């Protein structure tokens, strides 16, 4: 039972670290890629400029 | 235009159907209608299918307006239920001048009677041209010759 | 000359019948005598080396053909 | 002999008109502008004479 | 004198149209903004419904 | 990404000598490219969530 | 869904007015930039007419006013739907937190 009492808890804490790690990442992603694809229009402005 | 689909029971070469509609909708009194053109050999009493008259949308008696009608949908009345696709130049003008985006086109759902009601294209493809007389007045005393 | 035949022989009777042009899915063409490889016919191989610039001169104006060696 | 040299240079100055204007708009074809549509190949096509 | 006087109302008429423009241009980046404020506004109704 | 291809499509149509392969031609065929393998990042990233 | 349907027609008509707008200024371009000894310039016709889907200056410049005032209402209805729409997504959630803790004590 102490065993199975452990697997669920191990379930949850990896689960929801992994989540959490994703999460943060994927948030960062954004304000890159955001960022970039303004900046890139912005060099491109200035060459046809 | 649209097309909606009829489980027939107790029938030879079929088990569905699906027949055409064109559906109509009059701004000057918001009214509706929808209007079945004929195929040639088919035995359903074509014609006018819903007459020009406000169509119901809910159970409480609203009538469907042209804010909630748009490309590749599907509508409800009277029991049935069709599936518009397409619609032409000028509903797509109006449409987007009053501000509803429309959605992609679909294909045109086909009748299986009606397209195994088809005659084949009695024509046929001539044969090429490079016959034994064309092989023999165009390649004689013409050998290739090698060294193995 | 047939190179490889259609997928019946096995049901075809080449005990009476010979090998017409019904069972023949490709015959032997210019497409095939290219010196410079082996060529297998019958049942024996001949390594084709050299051709008459009459055949070099075809294989330059129909296959495209500019490498054709010498062996 | 002047007058060739004259067409040359008109057709040339015809062609910079349209180049302005053409580079014109893109200089200023910022998001939510008018066209802006998603055309397939832009990058593909190129015959830059 | 007549030639230079009609380009200079030309001129005008240029700098006119161009203003024009800029405002339309202006208004629109701010309307098509909105709508997609709008739309996210949307977007977290349907998640309140789908979550009720 | 639409804005590149409008930007893009337009300046194909530049007549004559004009179609050079400025900075710009670069710089744009880039755009294309960069912000499609952005968003493609992004896609995974949904899956990936 | 109506306010984003209000929008998009405000910015069907925008767009076509806009797109005018550089039809016309690519066609007075081309007029500014006729001098004397430019090729292509020939001998008209009837040409010299007002023409008869004319309009002013003024009703011009009314349209355009009427345009940008009538989209800048539009927006200003959507920042009021904004706030209340914030207001009611808030209300309903803290009715509903409200309501659950109250059943679970």
């Amino acid at each position: 039972w102490y065993r199975s009492n452990l697997t669920n808890y191990l379930e949850s804490n990896t689960s929801r670290h992994n989540s959490e790690r994703l999460r943060v990442d994927t948030s960062r992603l954004i304000q890159d890629k955001y960022q970039q694809t303004r900046k890139t229009q912005a060099d491109s402005t200035q060459n046809l400029g | 235009d649209a097309y909606f689909q009829e489980d027939v029971p107790g029938s030879t070469e079929e088990h569905y159907r699906i027949r055409q509609v064109n559906i109509y909708y009059y701004l000057e009194d918001d009214s509706m209608s929808v209007i079945e053109p004929v195929v040639e050999n088919s035995g359903i009493p074509q014609g006018k299918l819903i007459k020009r008259q406000r169509l119901p949308k809910n159970d409480r008696g609203d009538h469907y307006h042209w804010k909630d009608l748009n490309r590749g949908i599907n509508i409800t009345i009277y029991g049935r239920t069709f599936r518009i696709v397409n619609c032409d130049k000028f509903t797509q003008v109006f449409l987007e001048s009053q501000g509803i985006e429309l959605n992609p086109p679909e294909k045109m759902a086909l009748d299986p009677y009606t397209e195994l009601r088809k005659q084949p294209l009695r024509k046929y493809v001539t044969p090429t041209d490079f016959d034994q007389l064309k092989q023999f007045l165009t390649f004689d005393k013409q050998v290739l010759r090698f060294y193995a | 000359m047939p190179k490889v035949l259609v997928e019946n022989a096995k049901n075809f009777p080449q005990c009476v019948l010979e090998i017409s042009d019904q069972e023949v899915l490709e015959w032997y063409t210019a497409k095939d005598f290219i010196v410079g490889k082996p060529l297998t016919m019958l049942g024996r191989t001949f390594f084709i080396y050299d051709c008459d610039p009459f055949t070099r001169q075809y294989y330059k104006e129909k296959f495209g053909i500019s490498d054709l060696p010498r062996i | 002999a002047s007058r060739a040299s004259q067409h040359e240079l008109e057709k040339d100055l015809s062609d910079k008109q349209a180049a302005y204007r053409i580079d014109d708009k893109c200089h200023h074809l910022r998001n939510t502008s008018d066209g802006i549509s998603y055309f397939r190949g832009v990058e593909r096509v190129d015959a830059t004479v | 004198k007549s030639q230079s006087d009609v380009n200079k109302k030309l001129e005008q008429r240029l700098e006119e149209v161009r203003f024009w423009k800029k405002e339309l241009d202006d208004k629109l980046e701010q309307l098509v903004s909105a709508t997609e404020d709008l739309l996210i506004y949307q977007t977290r109704l349907e998640k309140a419904l789908e979550s009720l | 990404l639409k804005v590149a291809q409008t930007r893009l499509d337009e300046r194909t149509r530049r007549p004559n000598i004009e179609l050079c392969r400025d900075m710009a031609q670069l710089r744009l065929v880039n755009e294309v490219y960069e912000v499609d393998d952005t968003i493609q990042t992004l896609q995974q990233r949904l899956r990936d969530a | 869904a109506e306010q984003i349907r209000l929008n998009r027609s405000a910015k069907y008509s925008l767009e076509k007015d806009l797109r005018d707008k550089f039809t016309a200024l690519t066609i007075d371009d081309i007029c500014f930039s006729l001098n004397n000894n430019s090729p292509n310039i020939r001998y008209s016709e009837n040409a010299v007419r007002i023409e008869p889907n004319s309009v002013s200056l003024e009703d011009w410049l009314d349209f355009s006013s009427t345009n940008v005032e009538k989209a800048d209402r539009q927006r200003n209805n959507s920042m009021t739907l904004k706030a209340l729409v914030d207001r009611i997504l808030s209300q309903t959630a803290s009715d509903l937190q409200r309501q659950c803790d109250v059943v679970d004590t």
